[PDB]
């Protein structure tokens, strides 16, 4: 049955249709998510900038609330990055879902549907991955102030250490 | 590692690995958080692609967690 | 106060001397000698205790 | 090999002397023989007769299973 398998061929590109609705819902939702928690990164990042300027007791009344905003900031980014996780495993999921979609269009000879489905399927995961390497940077370029913060910290309470241990020897001893 | 496996027609491999030409063997080290007696390990491959299984596996116990034999 | 150097040496000495009349198994003789004188990684360039 | 032997005590004495002994044929006071159900359940089928009770008795076989159970 030719009209049996045609309409067979067009259901499946209505799921094929639907699945790319989903997939790109996914994507756009995980976008936000992933830029909102790269906003936190880049956030923090500057926070620890600042914090590290602010080593020692040069100004502790603002040593203190930098860091009480820098715990705020952690945790604004740490949920953020267990949000778009999640929501990265979603879009995994979708991505799953518009392949086996374009799977049964395949074997439906719904080809014309495979083929969109296939072309949408790599310009989200284009995107998403240049989102992603926006991300990857991000977190880069935290973890590098995050060690020249410790670095920072390390090498200035070392030497404040030394002091300490010098300043004991000073008296009594 | 996750206890609900992907279906098995997914498209998908959960993981794949990129061997370098001159590379024969991939390594997958688990840490246990404590010591367990280990009875079996099993290992999927992805289904829809059986090419990619690993042509031979071989399997190093620690029973420390540090020295593999 | 005392070492137990001597002791081991002399414990695993005589250990090994049982090897050959099958009084103590190869396989767990040398796993026991490699985890005790290892002081944890393996390593070729270590000195056994 | 049972069925076949000549004489129970051509039987039993491979497996007292087994019995007698401890891996590899070694001796020592904690050293007994490795038993297993498959092992220990030919014994029994071997100590299925008087005759051959009797003539595990007779060759010190009582006091070695009990001397190895202690």
């Amino acid at each position: 049955s030719l009209s049996s398998e045609a309409l067979m061929r067009r259901a499946v590109s209505l799921v094929t249709d639907s699945t790319s609705t989903f997939l790109s819902q996914t994507t756009y939702a995980l976008i936000e998510a992933i830029t909102e928690y790269t906003k936190a990164v880049y956030t923090l990042t500057s926070l620890y900038r600042q914090y590290t300027s602010l080593l020692g007791k040069m100004n502790s009344e603002e040593e203190d609330e930098v860091w009480q905003v820098i715990i705020g900031a952690r945790a604004e980014m740490t949920s953020k990055h267990q949000e778009y996780l999640k929501l990265e495993t979603t879009w995994m999921t979708a991505v799953g879902l518009s392949e086996m979609a374009a799977e049964a269009a395949y074997q439906t000879g719904a080809d014309q549907a495979s083929i969109t489905a296939r072309n949408h399927i790599q310009l989200v995961k284009l995107q998403v991955e240049e989102v992603h390497q926006l991300s990857r940077k991000a977190e880069t370029k935290l973890a590098e102030a995050q060690i020249e913060e410790l670095r920072q910290k390390t090498q200035e309470e070392g030497e404040e250490r030394a002091e300490s241990e010098q300043e004991a020897y000073l008296r009594e001893d | 590692l996750q206890a609900t496996p992907p279906h098995r027609r997914a498209r998908s491999a959960a993981w794949s690995y990129i061997f370098l030409p001159e590379e024969a063997w991939c390594d997958l080290t688990i840490h246990l958080p404590a010591a367990v007696l280990l009875k079996e390990i099993h290992i999927q491959p992805h289904l829809a692609s059986l090419a990619t299984c690993p042509s031979s596996v071989s399997v190093e116990v620690s029973a420390d967690g540090v020295n593999m034999l | 106060q005392l070492s137990s150097v001597p002791m081991l040496n002399v414990c695993f000495n005589k250990l090994f001397s049982m090897l050959q009349v099958h009084h103590v198994q190869l396989e767990s003789l040398l796993q026991l000698w490699l985890t005790l004188s290892l002081n944890f990684l393996y390593n070729a360039n270590r000195i056994p205790v | 090999l049972s069925k076949k032997a000549s004489t129970v005590h051509m039987m039993l004495q491979p497996i007292l002397t087994y019995m007698a002994c401890g891996y590899m044929g070694r001796q020592g006071s904690l050293a007994t023989c490795q038993l297993s159900e498959p092992l220990l359940w030919f014994i029994l089928r071997v100590l299925d007769t008087s005759d051959a009770l009797k003539a595990f008795h007779d060759m010190g076989g009582v006091q070695l299973i009990c001397n190895n159970m202690v």
